[PDB]
């Protein structure tokens, strides 16, 4: 009959062989995790053998309904999420040849040997706390000097490689399949196109620049009592000086520019070791937080199945904080937890993981995923921000009662969450910004470390110590470049964890600045954050944002409204030294 | 030693009126500010009481033995303590068990025990002239007692014992029974100053006690105290004077009351709701006042007399351990189905044991369904997801309610659903229980569709075989230890109960009772509830049916469900009754009219029997006037209430 009736079909028929398929893999995947032995990889591989081969076949089975009948648009939204060819478009002979590229860089960027060191920890710990001008640099330049010089060549072909297959399947090129996720099409008023996410990007950051110019020079000028002679008030901070190899963080700056010094923060780990919490309490305090914002409680094989503790030195097992959805039903975490307040803080993000995938356990197979990529982060932040205000560790017996807070404790916290969070801003867009202009082929292959040290001057105000020449290749060195991920999902998720912030605050009727606020006991916020996190991805990601904030567009005022404070203060301090650089001064 | 009493001159008995006398509280809850309807034994307004006399003057120390009937309201009008106790029995003569409550000058003694008792037994008091003082001197009751089972002694007190010279100065009022093996005393206590007759006024009694004594008692008798003095001159059997008081005797039947309750909780006034159709108006209206005007009462009434419920003859248990705990249950597309018939099913139990997850009934209550009779029990069982058994239910929709298993809206049954987890889940998958998933057409209510015909999803000829746009419709079911909830196997056992006209199979349990005649009865066969007189019928029916209607559709002939006859069923009576009232407020004065009686089927002829097209009016004057109507009788007839 109608093809629309004979898709609704094919997808009743779809959903109910991947639902075994994907929990078979899922099951084989923790087993290993979990138990890191022998003969669990071959189960590993082969449950992701056969989940990978069905839905191979099940995509070449998708295509044969043309996609202009279907008007349901939500038959629509799984079949345009199964229909896509990937990269079996390219022929066969190029596809073994990219995979291999893959591997080759993948294996290039683990295994680094600097003579010998390797990158974990070995150039990692002296980068972060050498605090000396030259061994530093010895420890930028061999690592700019051999991993990012043994991968020259390849990152050449891996851009043809990638551009040509992502011509193939109807776009530009593959910045634009990159930038394909955040595309909503069909639905009138709200509609977002590929090359509307350039901008907005743009119109957001200058809106930022002024925090960024002011938390510069102060870091400069803080920076400059430390190294004596090699920074100049005009000139830009050298590459190897930002508290990290790749100067991503600016966090290990904070142990130099103290506001405050004498006065400490909230350090409340003595306050759990003195009640002895058993590494358990933690997770119980953090489900009758979420109980009381009002969502509901954990089920009950969460308590049994999951690892919630190393299980000591005859069990081995890889233990990076991560929160597990197996379908059908089933749910875990899997955490090495300590009593430390990091831990108690990890503990809300993860468990705020786990209450986003419970929302949407209703919708189809294909639509259970958050509503775009900077989704899922956002939801997880913002209970690690609520559950951290020292309001919440009073409300809760440790944290001692009297406790008065002052300004002058309040401007310490502010800055080492500035740090962490207005930092990383201008790096993200300056890196995705590149990889989107040489993509696209703006950048011709003579000009790629020419120009790349051309937009850290202009945007994130960093210099480079020695010059860098045509050969060298500086940002494969980085992780997600080399290993071939997104990067744009660390400037959204930034923005709604503070949009989303907002929007819980004001429904809280909250009332005074929102660095302090807290939304636990305040049952309609939760409604509120629970009528987004039932759609799923069904719905448009501005729709889905306009139920929780009001508006179909990212913002960066709330984020500046966050750090008022800290902007007025750093507006008076700077008021002795500069604001702003210049391009011209490079230590070489 | 037993001494029979001479020189007592013998009179005739006395009889007297009791004025709204002998209510007691009916059961132990707090009640305030409410009019309360009860059924239960109590003494009928303006009855006819007995009347007995200890009057010196003709000695008249009068001691009969009574009848003990269905219990007794006994008052005491006394002033010297002269009723000491009573003895309740059968024979009274130590062949069977007596129960003896004496008060004695120290003690109350309450025994049941094997007694001689004499042939007229009686305490003695004894005054001395030289110092003033009464004691008790004789205890002449019983000779030997044997066997006892029951005994208490209260604590001790003295007592006054002297004689008085006023009148009567105490009302002491006690009520008897004797239900299910204990012996019930009601008892009040009220000063009054008068000299003869049982007095007017209102009063209930409260709970005193309940033995439990087990024992047959039929028959009754007072024991009283004697005087004896220097002026009292003979032997023992004649020297011996009396001392005033009175008792009087009632007999109670079953009744219903209208008890009223003021808001500090007593019983302040009550309605016999069978002593006069006015009396049946008020207890109708729930209130003790009546307006103006005519109202509809009921027919010819012979009071409640005994209660019969009548079932089946069956004592075999139901197979409800088969169904529930079968070693293989089903798969859901094609379910089972077991017939349960000629069976006694207790379901109470049941529904107690606790261990389902949804027991949920539907057009059948969950408790009466414990004594109800149908004519087949069907069950059907299956094992389905935890999150379908929402879809098992009438009017609901999914894959489960359109291709599996379609339930109708009139549904009669109660659906049962527990978890199963630990039986039918393993590692690696339980992959037994399939479910169609694709279907042409929704299933009728109760169809079984097992067919594997390969669903042709679009418009190409499938061949036979699958592959592309041919799906075949049978997916199965994945269990696993590790689900969650919504994943989890549920097993679900339907109930399902129908009735038809054959005769009832599945009945129970309840045990029946005897078959009474040409009495007014309660009845119940086969779960069907009414009240009339049972009569023996030489008619018979067709073997298929069961219960015989008339033109309103009430049951004028129940089949007894043990010995297969017919019995036909007439009310209480046959007749019609109308009651006019001028008002509880202006007077009490009533007429009655009697719609089917040519003027005799009347309650009372009085006088001023007058006969009209609406029947025959009685305690009415008929006036030869024509006035505007005042209370409508019918047939253009009228009344008021004139000078
Ligand atoms: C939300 O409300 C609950 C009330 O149940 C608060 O819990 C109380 O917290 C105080 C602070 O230590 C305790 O002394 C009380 O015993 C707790 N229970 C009750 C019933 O008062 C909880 O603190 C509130 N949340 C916040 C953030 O204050
Ligand atoms: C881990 O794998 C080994 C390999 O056989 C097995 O013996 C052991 O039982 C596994 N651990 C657990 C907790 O089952
Ligand atoms: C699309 O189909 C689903 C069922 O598969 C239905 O619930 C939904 O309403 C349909 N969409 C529209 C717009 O009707
Ligand atoms: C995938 O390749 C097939 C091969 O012909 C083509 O028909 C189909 O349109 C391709 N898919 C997309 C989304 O272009
Ligand atoms: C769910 O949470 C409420 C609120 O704390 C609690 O009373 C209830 O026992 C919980 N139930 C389960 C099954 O965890
Ligand atoms: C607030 O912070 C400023 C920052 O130096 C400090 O000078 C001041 O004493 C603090 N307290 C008040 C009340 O301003
Ligand atoms: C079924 O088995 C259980 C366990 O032995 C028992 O308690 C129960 O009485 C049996 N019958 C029913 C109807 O549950
Ligand atoms: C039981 O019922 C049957 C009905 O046919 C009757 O014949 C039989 O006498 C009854 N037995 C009794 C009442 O003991
Ligand atoms: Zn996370």
């Amino acid at each position: 009959s109608t093809i629309e009736e004979q898709a609704k079909t094919f997808l009743d028929k779809f959903n109910h062989e991947a639902e075994d398929l994907f929990y078979q893999s899922s099951l084989a995947s923790w087993n290993y995790n979990t138990n890191i032995t022998e003969e669990n990889v071959q189960n590993m591989n082969n449950a992701g053998d056969k989940w990978s081969a069905f839905l191979k076949e099940q995509s070449t089975l998708a295509q044969m309904y043309p996609l202009q009948e279907i008007q349901n648009l939500t038959v629509k939204l799984q079949l345009q999420a199964l229909q896509q060819n990937g990269s079996s478009v390219l022929s066969e002979d190029k596809s073994k040849r990219l995979n291999t590229i893959l591997n080759t860089m993948s294996t290039i960027y683990s295994t680094g040997k600097v003579c010998c060191l390797l990158l974990e920890p070995g150039l990692n710990e002296i980068m972060a706390n050498s605090l000396d001008y030259n061994e530093r640099l010895w420890a930028w330049e061999s690592w700019r000097s051999e991993v990012g010089k043994q991968l020259r060549p390849l990152y050449e072909e891996y851009v043809v490689l990638k551009n040509e297959m992502a011509r193939a399947n109807h776009y530009e090129d593959y910045g634009d399949y990159w930038r394909g996720d955040y595309e909503v099409n069909g639905v009138d008023g709200y509609d977002y196109s590929r090359g509307q996410l350039i901008e907005d990007v743009e119109h957001t950051f200058e809106e930022i620049k002024p925090l960024y110019e002011h938390l510069h020079a102060y870091v400069r000028a803080k920076l400059m009592n430390a190294y004596p002679s090699y920074i100049s008030p005009i000139g830009c901070l050298p590459a190897h000086l930002l508290g990290d190899m790749w100067g991503r963080f600016w966090t290990n700056l904070y142990s130099l520019t103290v506001p405050f010094g004498q006065k400490p923060n909230i350090d409340v780990t003595d306050a759990m070791v003195d009640q002895a919490w058993d590494a358990q309490r933690i997770f119980k305090e953090a489900e009758k937080f979420f109980v009381s914002v009002g969502l509901p409680n954990m089920t009950q094989g969460f308590w049994e199945n999951s690892m919630l503790t190393d299980p000591g030195n005859v069990q081995k097992a890889v233990c990076h904080p991560t929160a597990w959805d197996l379908g059908k039903g089933d749910f875990r975490i899997l955490m090495c937890t300590k009593v430390t307040m990091d831990d108690f803080l990890t503990a809300h993000h993860e468990m705020g993981h786990i209450q986003y995938d419970m929302a949407y356990a209703a919708q189809p197979f294909l639509l259970r995923n958050g509503a775009n990529e900077g989704f899922h982060e956002a939801v997880g932040e913002i209970m690690s921000l609520s559950a951290a205000t020292p309001k919440h560790l009073k409300s809760i017996g440790l944290l001692s009662p009297d406790f008065q807070e002052d300004n002058e404790t309040e401007i310490n916290f502010l800055l080492k969450q500035a740090l962490t969070i207005v930092g990383t801003l201008p790096f993200t867009y300056m890196l995705e910004k590149w990889r989107w202009m040489v993509f696209k082929g703006e950048i011709p292959k003579d000009q790629w470390m020419k120009k790349w040290w051309e937009m850290k001057r202009e945007i994130v105000g960093v210099v480079e110590p020695v010059p860098h020449d045509e050969t060298y290749c500086d940002p494969a060195s980085l992780f997600h470049v080399s290993n071939d991920y997104s990067f744009i999902r660390y400037y959204t998720r930034t923005l709604y964890q503070f949009q989303f912030q907002e929007a819980l605050c004001q429904a809280a009727k909250h009332e005074g600045p929102l660095h302090k606020c807290d939304i636990s006991n305040s049952t309609e916020a939760g409604q509120k954050l629970f009528n987004m996190l039932r759609l799923g991805k069904s719905e448009p990601w501005t729709l889905a944002l306009e139920n929780v904030v009001g508006a179909k567009n990212m913002n960066v005022r709330p984020l500046l409204n966050y750090f008022e404070p800290l902007f007025t203060w750093l507006k008076d301090q700077n008021k002795n030294s500069f604001v702003g650089w210049s391009t011209d001064w490079s230590p070489y | 030693q037993c001494v029979n009493l001479t020189t007592r001159t013998q009179l005739p008995p006395a009889y007297t009126n009791s004025f709204t006398r002998g209510v007691y509280y009916p059961d132990k809850v707090f009640r305030s500010s409410v009019l309360h309807s009860t059924q239960d034994l109590f003494l009928p307004f303006f009855s006819n009481v007995t009347w007995f006399h200890a009057i010196h003057v003709t000695k008249r120390f009068d001691n009969p033995v009574l009848p003990f009937n269905d219990g007794v309201y006994f008052a005491s009008t006394e002033k010297s303590n002269i009723i000491r106790g009573w003895i309740f029995g059968t024979t009274l003569d130590s062949k069977t068990q007596s129960l003896l409550i004496v008060n004695n000058a120290t003690n109350v003694v309450i025994k049941v025990c094997e007694f001689q008792f004499c042939n007229d037994p009686f305490l003695g008091v004894y005054y001395h002239k030289n110092n003033k003082s009464w004691m008790e001197s004789e205890f002449r009751v019983y000779s030997s007692a044997n066997n006892c089972t029951f005994e208490y002694v209260s604590q001790p007190f003295l007592m006054d014992l002297e004689g008085k010279q006023g009148n009567f100065k105490n009302l002491r009022e006690f009520v008897f029974k004797n239900i299910d093996g204990y012996f019930k005393i009601y008892s009040k206590h009220t000063p009054i100053n008068l000299v003869r007759d049982l007095p007017q006024g209102f009063s209930a009694l409260e709970p005193l006690v309940d033995l439990p004594i087990g024992i047959n008692i039929t028959r009754f008798q007072t024991l009283l105290a004697l005087h004896r003095s220097y002026l009292t001159p003979g032997d023992s059997s004649s020297g011996w004077t009396a001392g005033a008081a009175a008792y009087y005797v009632g007999y109670l039947q079953p009744r219903t009351f209208l008890l009223k309750y003021n808001e500090n909780g007593t019983i302040t006034d009550a309605v016999d709701c069978a002593l006069d159709p006015l009396s049946e108006t008020k207890c109708t209206l729930k209130s003790f006042t009546v307006e103006k005007g005519i109202y509809q009462t009921s027919n010819f009434r012979v009071q409640p007399t005994e209660s019969i419920v009548r079932f089946p003859n069956i004592t075999n248990l139901c197979p409800f351990g088969e169904v529930f705990n079968a070693t293989r249950f089903a798969s859901v597309y094609a379910w089972n189905r077991k017939r349960i018939s000629n069976c006694v099913a207790d379901y109470s139990v049941l529904y107690n044991s606790a261990s389902f997850s949804t027991f949920k009934c539907y057009g059948v209550s969950p408790t009466k369904l414990n004594d109800l009779c149908f004519t087949n029990v069907y069950a059907d069982s299956f094992v389905i997801r935890g999150d379908e058994v929402r879809q098992i239910a009438p009017g609901q929709t999914g894959k489960i309610a359109d291709y599996n298993y379609k339930l109708p809206d009139d549904f009669t049954g109660c659906v049962i659903a527990w978890n199963s987890n630990n039986l039918d889940s393993k590692v690696g998958g339980n992959y037994n229980y399939l479910y169609r998933l694709f279907r042409k057409s929704n299933l009728k209510p109760f169809e079984r569709d097992i067919s594997t015909e390969i669903y042709q999803a679009g418009s190409t000829p499938c061949n036979g075989v699958e592959g592309f746009n041919c799906y075949f419709p049978l997916q199965s079911y994945g269990f696993q230890p590790t689900n969650g909830v919504g994943y989890q196997p549920y097993r679900v056992v339907v109930l399902s109960f129908e009735l038809l006209h054959a005769p009832a199979t599945v009945c129970g349990p309840k045990k029946s009772t005897n078959l009474v005649k040409n009495k007014c009865v309660n009845f119940n066969f086969n779960g069907l509830t009414g009240t009339g007189v049972l009569t023996e019928s030489n008619k018979k029916f067709l073997p298929f049916q069961q219960f015989g209607r008339d033109i309103a559709d009430t049951t004028d002939a129940v089949r007894d469900p043990q010995t297969l006859e017919i019995l036909d069923i007439t009310p209480c009576s046959f007749g019609g009754v109308s009651v006019i009232t001028p008002g509880t407020n202006t007077s009490n004065q009533v007429a009655v009219l009697y719609q089917d009686v040519n003027c005799w089927r009347v309650y009372s002829t009085g006088s001023n029997v007058f006969q009209t097209r609406a029947g025959c009016l009685i305690g009415a004057e008929h006036v030869n006037n024509s006035y505007e109507c005042d209370i409508p009788i019918g047939a253009g007839i009228c009344a008021s209430y004139q000078t």
